[PDB]
RNA sequence: CAAACUUUAAAUGGGUAAGAUCCAGUGGUUACUUCAUUGAACUGCUGGGAUUAAUAUGACUCCAAGUGGGCCAUUUUUGGUAAGCAGAACUGGCGAUGAGGGAUGCUCCUAACGCUUGGUUAAGGUGCCAAAAUGCUCGCUCAUCAGAUACCAUAAAAGGUGUUGGUUCAUAUGAACCAGCCCUGAAAAUGGAUGGCGCUGAAGCGGGCUACCGAUACCAGGCCAUUGCUACUAAUUAUCACUCGACCUUUUGUAGCAAUGAGUAGGAAGACGUGGGGAUUGUGACGAAGCGUUCGGCGUAAGCCUGCGUGGAACAGUCUCUAGUGCAGAUCUUG
RNA sequence: AGGAGUGUUCCUGUUUCCGAGCUCGGUUUCUGUGAUGCUGGCUAUCGGUUCCAACCGACGUC
């Protein structure tokens, strides 16, 4: 609440001067996969495995570097990504939140019913409860990589009102789908739950 | 409750980016542009496309500061618009000047993409509306505008085909309908 | 026992073109033909058996009655089904005499064990 | 087609423009210790010991130093597998590589950084940071109002 | 509908059970898979796997090699999932305390006379359940007629593989390929 | 004759 | 009755199905080094025994 | 495993995961309703804003003018450039 | 102006490096090297350092099958007037592959398949055939051969005072030029094809906006199998609140959890069945084998069990051994 | 969701209100992990084997 209120007071104060407040660029994005398995060039096929996007209607939280942007250029037309909010992150981890549990070889994919699963695996890093994941993803903490790779990638159902046209970008005035929506992926993913 | 069906979902947006600071060239010159678009995102897309034609700038080399939504001042009453635009025919490019009448600028540009597609087959991608100024009645130069101007204007309702609300509709009726109405 | 009973199929899987030719008998054989529709799996044709259609572990070989049948030859071999009487129903065999049925059937009722055949030879 | 030691070399083995004549003497005074990276660029000016065309522009590890040559191990895909191939080559056709030199600088600063803590309890976790997202500030200057352009033929 | 490699479901290459119908070897494994599961010590986990091996990995260690692995460490029990043969070249057999699957009747005579205990694996469990102060050994796997033949294939430059040849001496695979005077050396 | 066997005799 | 002369089709897909990289090893192999040099590495190793 | 039980909905199963969720439910519920303990804090913070809304509403209209002036000047300035090219060439 | 010219010179691709197989300090070995304990490579010891960019993630040896006629598509491209022609480059398909759409189609689109209950979409559609709009909203078009949905099932140069807009000059009228739909140009042989009927305040052409319908795809659940992980002996595991009751494991197994499931050529695993041999448990003149059957049952399936009728003399279960061991096809053979 | 049982002693929930500095401890009734509750028709239906109809589908080898 306080950083939301403090964000407003900054860009009111700077507006009273003369200038404009350039906002902080978003540290996490939320990819979703849109086109399926068949007919994929072998470089785009690799990148989607590196994001753990192995089938249709799969979400994943993914970090923003210069590196991770220049991966997403190559994949764009198989993907609809963008910037989450605290509502949609809470809704994902509560409703669709599963967690991967075991050695290299087999991990099991377990439903987040209690904090003791989260506690034993991430109790090194803080992160004892389910609510401390939601902080570490939304803020992007120092232990994002650990907390993200704990979560088995999200398995969303098909959006209640449908897509427009998965050929075309979300930009273009045919109102298509692929590419990145800065915020409006939040309106999509709330239907895919 | 307000009917979604009549209008297109255009909204006007101001945009302001500024290129990007460098050690050679600190504090660049700032930009500004009014645009029409679906959304706060798709305005920024159209900003970088148009700014690429003017000046040596890109989305990677640029930085955007503010996306202000603009609306009408007073949307209650009717006003004349002189829209300037360009589009791309299968031969080449042509500038136009159309004149449209509605309550809002958003209502005019919705009405124009309908009109422009319908006549000239101009696709959404090609059209770029340059500026949408408000015009006095004694200013519009088009003849289809001029007939409307003048107080005491009257228009008789002729041939009254009513779109019946669904459920009102029945496949059979007795009487045969009445279209002159009176 | 008698638990719920769910079957997936009730139809058999008849052999492709058993209807057409009388030389081809109805006993299932996978079509291995290169151009065959049944193996290639067009719609509107004979279904193939998969393991998909396998019935429940709890209720495999389970009769309509509730029991599993365990078929039986002599008077001595029913004694085996004494403690498993609730679980097993005994089917008196193909071959057996009128005499030795009425020794089996009478010995079964001493043991409170159900016999499937009844009024078997009279 | 036709196969020769130098087939299709033309542009590839061309000396350059205004770059004709023999190697300079300072490039011939470079030392190459074994266990060191070198890019094999072949200059057509000297025809003695020039490597085969495929190896041209390939970085690899010096394994031997003959008196007037340098044994370089490079690596080469042959369908299913890489295989490490050992090619001798004359001194003029070898350059010193510069591919490792960020890492070589890096360790001297990084090992000295971990060293100097001692009793403050190190745990520095020394690491490059990839330049991702910028934080926010207010910005203000002179403005211009632009609009989109009407078409002109010319 | 998953982009997965083999949609694995990926199998493990090594043997997953006992192949013998030898009942004593089966009961040996039942002991050492109770003892592996429950005890936690990695000694018993390894002995379990090596018990399930095929015959060519249960290769015979000689009494004279078993001396020299056990040379500094005289007190410790010398375990070998395998057979133990007598070395005839060894004159005075060292005493040791060996455990193994099978001793040849010469090597059982030679140890037992020399003052030297000769255990089975079920006896080793009673003394040493954890494998505390033991020495695992095994005989060399790649040391047999058959494994001379493997590798790079004999007519390729710098292989040391044997060819499959019916008979030894000249007149058999000693000409074209083997001499420079006959076409080429390789 | 295929594979690595003895040349048959 | 020709027939196709040559093709590279499905060859990258075949190779990548399995492109093995040789395992790195400590201590470089000496095959193809100078015989003069490798004489003095034997004389070196003898002198510390 | 019988069933995997729901978060958000339910209540006993919820308040195991995030034990603060019971009290934030009663916070938002009672701050709507005219139970006056928490409703006083809402109506105080609303009127504290609502006066500060009337404070700056002079400067709000000055931003609407700062836009419409600037593009109406460019609208005017662009049309005079079109007038000069007709005159100077002919 | 240049495939066999070039000062200059992109994108997309290619190489190497980014530490525990490392870095520094110091002593020794040496026929090498140096003018020289100068170097060089290799080694002993002593410090410094645990994953030193991002993201994801467990990584040899042997034996052998089939195959070595390929074809297609987007972009690149050579011969040719061109070809559903011939020959290449990169990736993806078809072949080996169904399902939903394109009326109909091996190669286009969506999307890859264990049996299924419910929910949601994809491509594509909503006058009727046909599941869903004679929905809403704004333009254009009248065809005495309208038009109607990518690959795709052809159309051009050149015209039009037919109509609807635009650009720019000249006095209300008068030119010039531009592009939308429509018309002309527009000829083939059985009777015929926006798929058909038909359709003009469209059910046409170019746009808007809601909702709906629509797969074997996605989502949650039940059952079957596979792979992987767990747990199972001072043997009363006994149901994870605790007694009685009922199912329940033969670790060459069971119970639990999760993920997965297309397939020709080909490989491997576990089962079903037939004629004989060994061992063992049996049936039978009060009726064995075989045969017939809407009396029926079990198994995913190969198959097994069984009532009734005929029949009239031998047959079967289990564990093993063995083979002249399973038929729809061969212009198969005999009848 | 269903063969019995006893019952909340522990446990989470909601609640009576007592004290310590919104947070923790003690205490009373109530409900869960320990929930199937009430009721009707038929004793022939339900179900099964056969043949037939209807809507939709559905044209061995190189």
């Amino acid at each position: 609440r306080k950083e939301r209120e403090n964000l407003i007071k900054l860009k009111r104060e700077a507006k009273a001067k003369g200038g404009f407040y350039k906002e902080p660029e978003a540290k996490v994005i939320l990819a979703t996969r849109i086109k399926g398995i068949n007919k994929l060039a072998p470089k785009p096929k690799m990148i989607l495995r590196l994001f753990r996007l192995r089938q249709l209607h799969n979400a994943v939280f993914i970090k923003v570097n210069k590196a991770t942007i220049e991966m997403l250029k190559a994949v764009q037309p198989f993907i609809t990504y963008g910037y989450p909010t605290l509502k949609t992150i809470r809704q994902l981890i509560y409703k669709r939140g599963y967690a991967k549990v075991g050695k290299p070889g087999a991990h099991s994919r377990i439903r987040l019913q209690a904090n003791d699963i989260v506690s034993q695996h991430l109790g090194k890093y803080g992160i004892h409860g389910v609510e401390d994941l939601v902080h570490e993803i939304y803020t992007c903490g120092p232990y994002f990589k650990q907390a993200n790779n704990f979560l088995w990638p999200f398995k969303l159902n098909s959006p209640r009102k449908g897509f427009t046209s998965k050929r075309h970008g979300y930009n273009e005035p045919r109102k298509g789908d692929w590419g990145n929506r800065e915020e409006m992926i939040n309106e999509l993913v709330q239907r895919m739950i | 409750k307000a009917d979604p069906t009549l209008q297109q979902k255009i909204s006007q947006y101001q945009v302001v980016g500024r290129k990007q600071p460098t050690e050679a060239e600190p504090n660049p010159s700032l930009f500004r542009m009014r645009l029409f678009a679906r959304n706060k995102v798709l305005a920024v897309s159209k900003f970088w496309y148009l700014l690429k034609k003017m000046k040596k700038v890109k989305k990677s080399t640029g930085e955007i500061l503010a996306v202000n939504e603009i609306r009408e001042k007073r949307p209650t009453f009717v006003k004349n618009f002189g829209v300037w635009l360009r589009y791309d025919s299968r031969t080449g490019t042509h500038n136009m000047y159309k004149e449209v009448r509605d309550i809002s600028q958003n209502g005019a540009v919705s009405q124009l993409y309908a009109e422009m597609a319908g006549r000239h087959r101009a696709l959404p991608s090609n059209i770029q509306i340059i500026r949408v100024a408000e015009i006095k009645a004694s200013q519009c130069r088009r003849a289809h505008m001029q007939q409307l101007f003048d107080s005491k204007l009257k228009l008789p309702a002729i041939r009254r085909i009513f779109p019946t609300p669904k459920d009102k509709k029945s496949v059979f009726c007795a009487r045969k309908p009445t279209l002159f109405l009176h | 026992v008698k638990r719920s009973i769910v079957k997936k199929r009730v139809k058999s899987f008849p052999r492709f073109q058993s209807d057409r030719y009388k030389r081809v008998k109805s006993s299932w054989r996978k079509p291995k033909g290169i151009d065959c529709r049944v193996r290639r799996k067009f719609k509107g044709t004979n279904t193939m058996p998969n393991i998909g259609y396998g019935s429940n572990k709890k209720t495999r070989h389970m009769l309509p009655n509730g029991f599993f049948k365990f078929l039986v030859s002599s008077p001595k071999d029913i004694e085996l089904l004494l403690m498993h009487n609730t679980k097993f129903a005994a089917e008196i065999a193909h071959n057996i005499s009128s005499r030795k049925r009425r020794e089996i059937l009478e010995r079964a009722d001493q043991l409170n064990v159900l016999v499937l055949n009844r009024s078997a030879r009279l | 087609t036709s196969f020769g030691k130098r087939a299709r070399t033309r542009q590839k083995f061309s000396k350059g423009f205004r770059r004709h004549g023999m190697p300079a003497v300072s490039r011939l005074l470079v030392i190459h210790k074994k266990g060191d990276y070198v890019d094999i660029v072949c200059d057509p000016s000297v025809q003695k010991g020039m490597p085969y065309s495929y190896y041209h522009g390939r970085t690899g590890i010096v394994f031997n130093v003959t008196q007037r040559a340098v044994g370089v191990e490079v690596n080469k895909v042959v369908g299913n597998r890489v295989i490490k191939k050992r090619i001798h080559v004359r001194l003029e056709h070898v350059r010193k590589s510069r591919c490792n030199e960020l890492f070589l600088r890096r360790v001297k600063e990084n090992d000295a950084a971990h060293h100097e803590a001692h009793l403050k309890g190190e745990s520095i976790k020394t690491k490059r940071q990839i330049p991702g997202p910028k934080p926010g500030c207010f910005v203000s200057g002179t403005m211009e109002v632009l609009e989109p352009a009407p078409f002109v033929e010319s | 509908g998953i982009d997965l490699e083999r949609n694995g479901r990926k199998k493990k290459g090594g043997r997953r059970t006992v192949k013998s119908q030898n009942p004593y070897l089966r009961l040996l494994v039942k002991l050492y898979q109770f003892l592996a599961r429950r005890t936690n010590s990695r000694f018993n986990a390894v002995v379990l796997k090596r018990l399930m091996n095929p015959k060519r990995l249960k290769a015979p260690m000689s009494l004279s090699k078993l001396a020299r692995h056990m040379k500094g460490k005289e007190d410790h029990i010398a375990v070998l999932v395998g057979s133990v043969t007598d070395d005839i070249r060894m004159v005075h057999a060292p005493k040791l305390t060996v455990c193994a699957l099978r001793f040849s009747e010469t090597a059982r005579r030679r140890l037992e006379k020399a003052g030297g205990e000769c255990l089975t694996f079920d006896q080793l469990a009673l003394r040493r359940p954890k494998g505390s102060k033991c020495v695992l050994l095994r005989a060399a796997t790649k040391s047999r007629e058959a494994d001379k033949h493997f590798g790079a294939a004999p007519g390729t430059p710098g292989s040391k593989a044997r060819p499959y040849v019916r008979s030894t001496g000249r007149k058999f695979e000693k000409a074209r390929g083997r001499r420079k005077s006959r076409g080429y050396k390789n | 004759v295929s594979k690595n066997n003895v040349l048959p005799n | 009755a020709k027939s196709k002369n040559h093709t590279n089709h499905n060859q990258n897909k075949k190779a990548h199905r399995n492109i093995k990289k040789p395992q790195r090893k400590r201590k470089m192999s000496t095959k193809g080094m100078c015989p003069k040099f490798l004489r003095n590495q034997r004389a070196c190793k003898r002198g510390m025994m | 495993r019988g069933q995997k039980k729901n978060l958000l909905k339910n209540h006993a199963v919820l308040c195991r995961v995030n034990p603060a969720a019971r009290n934030l439910k009663i916070l938002a519920r009672l701050a709507q309703t005219e139970g006056t303990k928490q409703r006083a804090l809402v109506l105080r913070k609303k009127q504290a804003n609502r006066e500060e809304h009337k404070k700056h509403r002079q400067s709000a209209r000055r931003f609407a003018a700062e836009i419409r002036q600037a593009f109406s000047d460019k609208m005017a300035a662009e049309l005079e450039a079109a007038a000069r090219r007709k005159a100077e060439e002919a």
